[PDB]
RNA sequence: CCGGGCACUCUAACGGGACUGCCCGCGAAAGCGGGAGGAAGGAGGGGACGACGUCUGGUCAGCAUGGCCCUUACGGCCUGGGCGACACACGUGCUACAAUGCCCACUACAAAGCGAUGCCACCCGGCAACGGGGAGCUAAUCGCAAAAAGGUGGGCCCAGUUCGGAUUGGGGUCUGCAACCCGACCCCAUGAAGCCGGAAUCGCUAGUAAUCGCGGAUCAGCCAUGCCGCGGUGAAUACG
């Protein structure tokens, strides 16, 4: 049991915040148990859309939120119609009043968080996780990448036995304090169990 | 003599924030005393790295906090013009008092 | 050290006699980094070994380590069973080591009140040929030489 | 007219102002045997005058602040042997093969957990 | 060496409830978890039954043992 | 950390003695900071994630 | 020594104040 | 010089001497010879017949001292050890009074060690 | 302290500097030895950082989660007690056995931190803890704060002592609804063992060990002699 987590690992340099603003002392344990709340209910809704990342950004009283998602579209809604009932349970919330952006992700299979969910899945549905981890680190790696691995947790195939599966290419130097790999985890409720899922991204360096 | 007062995480989010009050009512009031610094507090939290037992672990993690000054005597109405409403951090929250 | 040949710490000579030796001496004196007390102890000793000895200082000082470095020291050994003390020269720095600690170890080891007084005592009871200092050395060869025949273990 | 050296050790900084003159030392208000009253080390400080025939030609006036009178008669040691060069630079020659030239850089080592003063690490019994 | 300062406390659970009973002189018994409160006048003579935490220890109050605090009558744990 | 016995919440302190702490996010009762609302684990998982703004990793 | 709680060291080793190491 | 109910501190320092009575600690001592205005650094035979009377006066009366003194700690300990109270109690079974863990370090209050036989094998270390 | 002044210290942001780059020696090369300059070197000093795997390692009591079990209860509320018991055994520590010391007084150098009902200036009542009053601070501009060891002067005079503070009697402060069980603090009295520790055994290679005090988290208060961290003074020794 050894290693620490990549990004927070490189918070300093390649790896901003998911919440970036300044507060203190009476109100940064308010300001934040916040977020919480935010991430808590959009990760609980936006599960079809590909969740991967919410920035929250603040000034005051005027809220940020950039949810990231890779189908965009089940985040708006018909015309626009969703992200008003989400935009609303949002300041039903926090009186706060918030805004609620919505960026695209550029290739789903350069996020980690969905690589990961995306294999997560699969087991879920019982495929062979073998198979699965060598197929997505093949996406991951096939379309762009200097370097990608995943890892999958234990009791593969519902086995009375935890194992823990691997699979990796190109350099994923965990090590080298400047790389820029995304770390994603994804969970995975099943019959037999929990198995924990991890992808690692490595992209360009300096 | 405005006495500003700016304070961010980011060693940047300021330096970048607090100077652009600097050139901005350096064409509508005094010269400004120039982004003057002042000492940085950081918490510390020690934390032990795992649950249950293992004494040893440990691992720290520190919140500093940066300050700036600048300070612009004689105010004249265009220099609360440039900066009235010109901002852009957001990472940054300040404190006036002239 | 398993690597390296560790060099010795080259000291810094003394603030009144620029002899690094000194500073040994005072550095053995001294406990709980409080190298004030120590200087002090050894200079008032000094101003003792002035008055009750119209020698200089200084002189009656090296004259002590002098007596008290034992040239030949019994080292132990397993030898086929047993562990004899093959008997052995000692370096040049190990002398003063001991020699050194010696003299510190038997003043304090003597019955006046005053530190600084037992230092001055010591040192010039060790320059006159006697004292506990001078004991534990001769006892030290007196150990090698009586273990002579174990010798041929040279080590 | 005047001479500037800073000089910093263990964590002390002394502001040494050299000035021909008697050869006495104000530090920080107080005669020098005066702030270092009693102190078998002080002596060291002014070393580096000594160094190439100096003090009773100089004179100095010090700010210390900063650590302990141990750290200060260093970085006062360090500051007398800066300044005695913007004076004659040529001094260099002779006050750097003693090495008063050199900025002691040991510092305090940070107390590492897990351990209790760093490297004085907690003992066991019958392991 | 004790303590409290100014202001001895006695919760009013026994207390508004032994001086009741001292109207009528006295009575036969009693009984409070309030091994809390100190022992003020209006006790003695009185039996009060405090809890070990288990029982209900019958504790004649006298004189001699006034300013103490009934608990300090009533043993808690079990030894030899 | 029962569902029950987070009556923290209930103010109702009867006393204001009886009031503790306890996580914001897994009731760890045990060690919790202040400054966070989070117990000592928590505080590291998220510092881990970056979700505790200017939070970074001490060094010196 | 640092023991005493009734000296200099032993009010500044129990850090308090008292009839031993008043405030000044 | 003979003060309290016999007590018989000389050679010494008055006030280092008076604390060699019962109740006299380095309190009462630097006050005894406070109010009675005697120097305390007199050595007790260099004192005076003069201030051995205030002294022996102002102490002996002012204050409760030797034996009159144990008499009155015993006879409290007496109480509230007649009286069920717990702290009697402590006393009776001879276990530190104010407080303190009993399942080690209590040697002050119980004496010499008392070893038993016992348990090996379970790291009782 | 005042005007004034940014030089200096410093504050924090950025830039420079070290690379065996230059000189001599050996080497095939890497590099080893030596020397100059330099604040500094040949990884300049300390961190973060722990490979594929091992121990069926640790934690379902942080949280998460498969399965099993309980549902007037293996759930829930409360008051009180317990987690603080002791004939004993061990581990980690604190204080100490003293004169390189202890006590009183006077006087001097630090760093890193923390402060809203919070830090508490100063003044008063109290031997004191602390209480009353009350300024400033929203904290490089006010407070915690006194650094302690140290320097100077005096006392002690080798004694279980002006060492050492356990234990116990009494008085009292403070937090808190409440301090019997079971808080810390103050003052008086008490003044224990301990005169340097058997077999055995632990740490540390330099600003390290050793020694001295200072801050913080948790936190009403506090059993902190613990933990994380700060600076002061500052060694011995390493053949092998
Ligand atoms: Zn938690």
């Amino acid at each position: 049991g050894n290693k620490i987590h990549p990004i927070g690992f490189r918070l300093g340099i390649t790896r901003d915040w998911e919440s970036r603003w300044y507060a203190g002392k009476k109100q940064y344990r308010h300001l934040l148990l916040e977020d919480q709340r935010i991430r808590g209910l959009l990760e609980k809704e936006l599960y079809s859309a590909g969740l991967a990342r919410v920035d929250i950004e603040r000034a005051a009283d005027n809220v940020a939120v950039t949810v990231h998602v890779a189908k965009p579209g089940v985040v708006i809604g018909r015309g626009g119609e969703r992200i008003r009932v989400l935009r609303e349970e949002l300041a039903k919330l926090t009186g706060k009043n918030v805004a609620l952006n919505v960026q695209e992700v550029q290739n789903p299979n350069l996020s980690a968080p969905l690589v990961a969910q995306r294999v997560a899945e699969q087991i879920e549905r019982r495929f062979a996780v073998r198979r699965a981890i060598k197929q997505a680190v093949q996406r991951v790696m096939e379309s762009g990448a200097k370097g990608a691995k995943v890892i999958v947790s234990g009791r593969i195939g519902g086995a009375e036995q935890a194992r823990t599966e691997w699979a990796a290419q190109g350099r994923v130097p965990l090590h080298t304090l400047r790389a820029n790999i995304d770390y994603g985890f994804a969970l995975a409720r099943t019959t037999y169990g929990v198995l924990g899922v991890k992808a690692y991204i490595f992209l360009g360096e300096v | 003599k405005i006495r500003i007062k700016l304070r961010g995480f980011d060693h940047k989010t300021l330096d970048a924030s607090a100077q652009k009050i600097v050139e901005a009512a350096r064409r509508s009031g005094a010269q400004v005393s120039g982004p003057i610094p002042l000492p940085t507090r950081v918490r510390r939290f020690t934390v032990i790295r795992g649950p249950f037992k293992h004494k040893d672990s440990r691992e720290h993690f520190e919140l500093r906090t940066h300050n700036r000054l600048v300070d612009i005597i004689n105010p004249n109405r265009k220099t609360i013009e440039q900066l009235m409403t010109l901002d852009l951090p957001t990472g940054v929250e300040i404190e006036i008092k002239t | 050290a398993r690597r390296r040949r560790a060099e010795v710490r080259q000291l810094q000579p003394d603030l009144v006699y620029g002899d690094v030796l000194v500073t040994a001496f005072i550095n053995k004196i001294m406990r709980d980094g409080k190298k004030n007390l120590a200087a002090r102890i050894f200079y008032d000793a000094c101003k003792i070994i002035q008055e009750k000895t119209g020698q200089e200082p200084l002189k009656v000082f090296k004259q002590a380590v002098e007596n008290v470095k034992p040239r030949m020291e019994v080292r132990s050994r397993r030898v086929g069973g047993a562990n004899y003390q093959v008997p052995m020269e000692v370096s040049p720095r190990r002398q003063q080591s001991l020699a050194l600690r010696w003299l510190v170890q038997a003043a304090n080891q003597r019955p006046e009140r005053r530190a600084a007084v037992r230092i001055a005592h010591e040192l010039m009871d060790a320059a006159e040929g006697k004292g506990g200092a001078v004991k534990k050395k001769e006892d030290v060869e007196r150990m090698a030489e009586a273990n002579r025949a174990y010798a041929h273990y040279r080590w | 007219e005047q001479y500037y050296g800073t000089g910093r050790r263990k964590e002390a900084v002394a502001r040494v102002f050299l000035r021909p003159g008697n050869g006495k030392v104000t530090v920080n208000g107080q005669d020098f045997n005066e702030y270092f009253q009693g102190l078998v080390r002080a002596v060291a400080a002014l070393e580096p005058l000594r160094a190439v025939d100096a003090l009773g030609r100089f004179d100095a006036y010090i700010t210390v602040r900063g650590g302990g009178k141990s750290g200060q008669i260093d970085a006062i040691k360090l500051g007398i042997a800066r300044a005695l060069v913007q004076y004659n630079p040529d001094y260099r020659a002779k006050l750097k093969p003693l090495g008063f030239l050199t900025r002691d850089a040991r510092v305090v080592e940070r107390k590492k957990y897990g351990k209790h003063k760093a490297r004085r690490a907690p003992q066991y019994s019958k392991r | 060496p004790r303590s409290l300062k100014k202001g001895v406390f006695v919760d009013d659970h026994l207390l508004e409830k032994v001086l009741e009973l001292n109207a009528k002189g006295e009575k036969r018994l009693i009984k409070t978890w309030s091994r809390r409160s100190t022992i003020v006048p209006e006790m003695v003579g009185h039996t009060i039954a405090v809890y070990n935490g288990k029982q209900h220890v019958p504790v004649y109050i006298t004189e001699n043992m006034v300013g103490h605090k009934l608990g300090e009558f009533a043993p808690t744990r079990t030894y030899r | 950390a029962r569902k029950a016995l987070i009556e923290k919440a209930k103010r109702t302190p009867k006393f204001k003695v009886r009031a503790y702490t306890r996580c914001v996010r897994c009731g760890r009762a045990r060690s919790v900071y202040r400054f966070f609302g989070l117990c000592r684990i928590c505080l590291r998982e998220l510092a881990h994630k970056g979700q505790l703004p200017g939070v970074r990793k001490a060094s010196w | 020594g640092k023991g005493d709680r009734r000296t200099r060291r032993g009010k500044i080793w129990r850090g308090t104040y008292g009839k031993y190491r008043p405030r000044k | 010089a003979r003060i309290a109910g016999v007590e018989i501190p000389r050679n010494k320092r008055v006030d280092v001497a008076l604390t060699y009575i019962y109740g006299i600690g380095k309190a009462r001592a630097k006050e005894a010879l406070e109010k009675t205005g005697i120097n305390p650094a007199t050595r007790v035979k260099d004192l005076t017949e003069a201030e051995v009377v205030r002294l022996r006066e102002y102490v002996e009366n002012t204050w409760k001292l030797e034996g009159e003194l144990r008499a009155e700690v015993a006879a409290n300990i007496k109480r509230l050890m007649d009286i069920g109270c717990y702290r009697g109690l402590r006393h009776r079974r001879g276990l530190p009074v104010r407080g303190q863990r009993t399942r080690t370090n209590a040697r002050t209050r119980k004496g010499p060690r008392k070893t038993v036989a016992g348990k090996k094998k379970a790291p009782r270390k």
